[PDB]
RNA sequence: UUGGAUAAGGUGCCUAAAUAUUCGCUCAUGAGAUCCCAUAAAAGGUGUUGGUUCAUAUGAACUAGCCCUGAAAAUGGAUGGCGCUAAAGCGGA
RNA sequence: UUGUUUUCACUUUCUCCCCGCACUAAUGUGGGGAAAACUGGCUUUAUUUCUUCAAUUAUUUUUUUUGCUGAGGA
């Protein structure tokens, strides 16, 4: 109907890391349809939005984004990272987040 | 290079040729041994 | 010697658990590495593992040695020789047109048109979503006929 | 090709030859066919029979040639009988295997996984001598023996393998092994 | 690993044979066993206008292989079974004490007194399609008759081994139920 | 001898092997640092021109990162001291990793260390 | 992953294997509801794996076992035992995604009239050589006291005799929609049956 | 500090990465599972898998892989845990 | 005290015949023989967009989509 949506769903899993250490510059994300490096290899370069809402207004606004960008594949099941402005937070482990089809 | 083959094929030919009379006589002389 | 009328219906009707086998001239499709989804046939078995399958030079599947378990039999099969080349064994593929049946049985058609939906441009996308909205307008119509 | 399917084991001839001294004029070159995942490990294997066998180090030596052997007919499939000997965790065996496929290389290849699976035989325990390809009427083993009948055919038995894009991990309904 | 690897079964004359997903029924004139042998690896093909059962596997390797004559051998077991029915003698010995046997619920539930004068009754429940009757000829005897052998046979070890001997020499207190001889009707 | 006597002491730490025109060309300049300053004070710089290699080495005619390639490639008449004109090669770790550095490239299993002969080219062209 | 909840037959799997995508799933953030629990397969005889049973159960703080690892019979707690030994659960995040998990035994109101999915990386069909053993969790859970077996069963045969009436129902449903279809596919323009004949619809 | 790529070691979950691919072996009513490292022997097995040498497809005698016996301790307990057998074990690739 | 030379033994059949003559895993089969020559192998000519032109290495030249960075101020 209405809300045409034209973005990519995933989800906000941890952050870069090893066992037991954390390098919380890259996020890794799984989208939803891709379980392959090679497939996961067409989302790059694309904006990536963590679009959340929040107790109170902020510009009048319930809402803010976090932007960020899919810089390469993790794995060679289709998880990617991402790069955001500022390191999404650890509660927003297992968030939506939106793969747009721009740039 | 019809040439070329013929003498490759020609010494490979003797290598495995080669190989194959070691064969035979190391076979040969297992034989001598086992009596 | 011969078998009368007993063995035309009986041996038809035998009804064998286990059809679709490992021989010579199996139509098999590949499913795993770099040729999955591609047709080919078993020329010859080098051991219980290991087969030689032979995409004549339509399927794209050149002659090559592929593990069995990356294999998936199907329902048809040509009478190819134990020993046959790949020129026999495309002259023997067009004579029989066994593709064209293979493109006919329920798999195949599903795979045609898995294809051709994939390759289905924005346009046409849009072209069978609207033609699904006619025939759902029709077929509300005469539901409601029908009561 | 397939880099997933193919082994890294090769056929290499190998001629070497003591360096001439003033004792002798010119020493006897020797040859051997040597499997080894590159020429180089071929030499070194090849400098290591030479010093095991004969009273001749690398340092004494020249090497005269070293090539790859390719198979005539890489898709012509034919049995090998392969001698070997192998030292165990508590002596020394010599003994004899027999395979069936289209080169000498993968024939070889073939061996070193059986041999690691059935004897736990580390490739630096194995020697390879004389493998050689055999006719169907002097075959041996069974298993080999049970491949050769006028007409070969079998069911598909196996699991299907597919790709990982369709490896979904919730499924609409139970799968059939049976397929078939 | 051998590739393929069969056996063939005769079916008798008065044998009806129904096998479905190496499931089997034998029908004959003494009634119908079932039995599944869905524990194996087995291709069970069966003739029926010309008799015959063929169990073949495919990639059996030494200790699956083992099995085909065993599935063989319960198949032949059933169309005798089936044909004529098992038979099992049992002879009751005793020393100095007679054993004192009472068959009742039709031939099934048998029950021994006197063993080695005990006064104390054991008595044993038949299994299924299994009959216990004494002897008309000898008297010392015990018939467990039935349709199955498996059955047939268990009843038969039952009523022996309900009857051991405890806190004795075994090997000089020799009384008990022993089966005799194994046959069919 | 004297050098390959060297290397052997010190075979199970390093791999090494034979270059290649190609590679050689390849570490040269996209790798190729020098040596600069006075003597004892060299002040590594990458060479992005000929004006410090014709200064240094310009007396045995070696004006040019070509001439510096030739003479390594071949072992030529002015090898030691280009060689030592050239700073110690800083390379990345291989693209695709190693396989064992513990074990010899010689061994059946996996490993590393020892002469790979042409088959450093391809470690090199990884790690470049 | 993406749904909002993901109903697993449990029927038919392997508990280890189940148990890791299960818990994998619930830390990725799925809620996910496991039905049918007594029927769950492991691997090994019965009496192997009773004796691994027995081994858990002589386990205790001898002091006070009230304290203990507390054992619990249900198939159903198995299983929710089994994913939280898969499971970070002593931190939050690992809390929550162990409470993001629902485990019956049968097929309760809700669960019985939805979509149940399978893990083909899971089924005993798919992971054990057939020559091998096997145990039934339901079987295990009763030797070991928990005794509701049978009234689960019957429960599941009302349940299959109802959803067998459903599934006529729904049959009949199909067919009759197939042969309006059918029927209205010759009323449409001949481009628009051109398109739908082109991309099989 | 920002990117990149690796080492050792890992990739079923805990835990980032393979329920990867390919070939064998193993069923354990106390299986096994990363150097140091967190014990196991002599002696046995008609368990199974390959080899060797004698006997007109048979019988033996050896050999060595995995498995089994030998193998008993005190709070309740530890391949790190869960668990794993078409391995997530063992030997390779 | 090396070469060189020779013998048979090696193939497919959806062929024929015999015996079991329906016995097979089989829409066939086991055992014993005959056959040419489709299949397979070799030689001559023309062709390589009907089809093939691979793999490895040496030596070169490009290309798709993209992440991070912008010191300095002559």
């Amino acid at each position: 109907l209405q809300a045409v949506r034209l973005y990519e769903k995933g989800v906000i899993l941890g952050y870069k890391r090893s066992q037991r250490n954390q390098d919380p510059n890259f996020t890794l994300i799984s989208i939803k349809n891709v379980n392959t490096k090679k497939h996961a290899q067409f989302y790059v370069g694309k904006r990536v939005a963590y679009v959340y809402r929040t107790t109170k207004h902020h510009d009048g606004v319930k809402i803010k984004c976090i932007w960020g960008k899919v810089c390469r594949t993790h794995g060679n099941s289709g998880v990617i990272r991402a790069k955001f402005k500022t390191h999404i937070p650890p509660k927003a482990f297992g968030d939506r987040v939106r793969i747009l089809m721009y740039p | 290079k019809q040439i070329q083959k013929k003498e490759l094929q020609k010494i490979n030919h003797d290598y495995y040729k080669g190989v194959a009379k070691a064969v035979k006589k190391k076979k040969k002389r297992e034989e001598k041994k086992a009596k | 010697v011969e078998l009368t009328e007993e063995e035309k219906l009986y041996i038809s009707k035998k009804n064998l658990l286990f059809k679709r086998f490992v021989e010579p001239g199996r139509l098999c499709l590949i499913e795993y590495g770099p040729y999955a989804g591609k047709l080919c046939f078993i020329v010859d078995i080098v051991t219980i593992t290991r087969v030689i399958v032979d995409g004549a030079f339509i399927t794209g599947v050149p002659r090559m040695v592929i593990p069995l378990k990356r294999l998936k039999l199907l329902k048809e099969r040509i009478k190819i020789n134990k020993n046959c080349k790949s020129g026999f064994l495309r002259k023997t593929v067009n004579s029989t047109k066994v593709l064209e049946e293979f493109n006919n049985s329920k798999l195949g058609k599903k795979m045609i048109i898995k294809k051709k939906r994939d390759e289905a441009t924005d346009f046409e996308r849009f072209q069978v979503y609207f033609a699904k909205r006619e025939l759902k307008k029709k077929m509300t119509t005469i539901k409601n006929k029908k009561n | 090709i397939d880099n997933s399917l193919n082994t890294n084991i090769h056929q290499y001839h190998i001629v070497g030859r003591a360096i001439p001294t003033a004792k002798d004029k010119n020493p006897n070159v020797y040859r051997m066919c040597i499997f080894a995942k590159n020429d180089t490990n071929a030499k070194s294997r090849f400098w290591y029979f030479m010093k095991k066998i004969n009273k001749l180090k690398k340092s004494n030596g020249e090497l005269l040639a070293c090539e790859q052997i390719k198979e005539r007919f890489p898709l012509r499939v034919k049995n090998y009988g392969v001698l070997l000997r192998y030292d165990s965790r508590t002596g020394t065996h010599n003994m004899y295997k027999e395979f069936r496929d289209t080169t000498k290389e993968g024939a070889i290849a073939q061996l070193y996984s059986e041999m690691a699976g059935r004897h736990r035989a580390r490739a630096s325990s194995i020697n390879i001598i004389r493998i050689s390809e055999i006719s169907s009427s002097l075959v041996r083993r069974p298993h080999i023996k049970q491949l050769l009948k006028r007409r070969l055919r079998f069911p598909a038995l196996h699991l299907p393998t597919l790709q990982k894009e369709y490896r979904k991990k919730f499924a609409s309904k139970r799968p059939s092994t049976y397929r078939m | 690993k051998t590739i393929v690897s069969t056996q063939k079964v005769l079916i008798p004359e008065g044998v009806k044979v129904a096998i479905n997903a190496r499931k089997v029924t034998v029908s004959g004139k003494y009634g119908t066993l079932r039995r599944s042998f869905r524990h194996l690896p087995i291709d069970i093909r069966l003739n029926k206008l010309k008799k015959y059962i063929k169990v073949v596997m495919w990639f059996g390797v030494p200790d699956s292989l083992a099995c085909i004559r065993t599935v063989c051998t319960h198949l032949k077991n059933m169309f005798t079974g089936v044909t004529k029915k098992f038979l099992y003698k049992m002879r009751l010995v005793h020393a100095h004490f007679p054993i004192n046997s009472n068959i009742v619920d039709n031939n099934t539930r048998i029950e021994i007194r006197n063993y080695l004068g005990e006064k104390s009754v054991r008595f044993v429940k038949a299994l299924p399609g299994v009959v216990i009757e004494k002897s008309p000829n000898v008297k010392d005897e015990i018939y467990v008759s039935g349709a199955d052998i498996e059955n047939v046979s268990l009843t038969a070890a039952l009523i022996h081994q309900s009857v051991l001997c405890r806190n004795k020499d075994i090997r000089k207190f020799l009384d008990g139920i022993y089966v005799s001889e194994v046959t069919t009707v | 001898k004297a050098t390959k006597e060297m290397l052997k002491i010190v075979e199970p730490y390093v791999t090494y092997g034979y270059p290649t025109l190609s590679t050689v060309r390849k570490l040269l300049y996209k790798r190729g640092y020098v040596r600069v300053g006075k003597v004892r004070r060299y002040a590594r710089k990458k060479i992005q021109d000929n004006a410090d290699i014709s200064k240094h080495l310009g007396k045995y005619n070696v004006h040019g990162i070509e001439d510096m390639v030739y003479q390594l490639y071949t072992c030529g008449p002015v090898f030691k001291k280009v060689n030592n004109f050239l700073w110690a090669f800083k390379l990345k770790p291989p693209r695709k990793g190693f396989k064992a550095k513990r074990h010899a490239f010689n061994e059946p299993r996996p490993g590393d260390w020892g002469n790979r002969e042409a088959h450093i080219n391809e470690l090199i062209n990884r790690m470049i | 992953m993406y749904k909002k909840e993901y109903v697993i037959d449990c029927k038919g799997h392997l508990l280890g294997r189940l148990a890791s995508l299960i818990a994998k799933e619930l830390l990725n953030g799925q809620r996910i509801v496991a039905v049918r629990c007594e029927d769950i397969n492991i691997s090994g005889s019965l009496y192997r794996n009773k004796l691994k049973y027995q081994e858990f159960l002589r386990l205790r703080t001898n002091t006070n076992p009230k304290k203990g690892p507390l054992h619990l019979r249900e198939p159903s707690k198995i299983l929710w035992r089994c994913v939280r030994g898969m499971l970070p659960h002593k931190t939050y995040k690992g809390q929550l995604a162990l409470k993001k998990l629902k485990v019956c035994v049968g097929m309760p109101y809700p669960y019985d009239k939805k979509k149940k999915y399978v893990l083909p990386s899971a089924l005993r069909a798919f992971r054990l050589k057939k020559h091998r053993r096997y145990c039934r969790l339901g079987t295990l859970s009763s030797r070991v006291g928990w005794n509701y077996d049978t009234l689960v069963k019957k429960n599941e045969v009302l349940r299959k005799q109802v959803s067998k009436a459903y599934y006529k129902k729904k049959v009949n449903n199909l067919n009759e929609k197939k042969e309006i279809k059918t029927e209205a596919l010759n009323l449409i323009n001949p481009e628009q049956r051109q398109v739908l004949e082109n991309f099989g619809y």
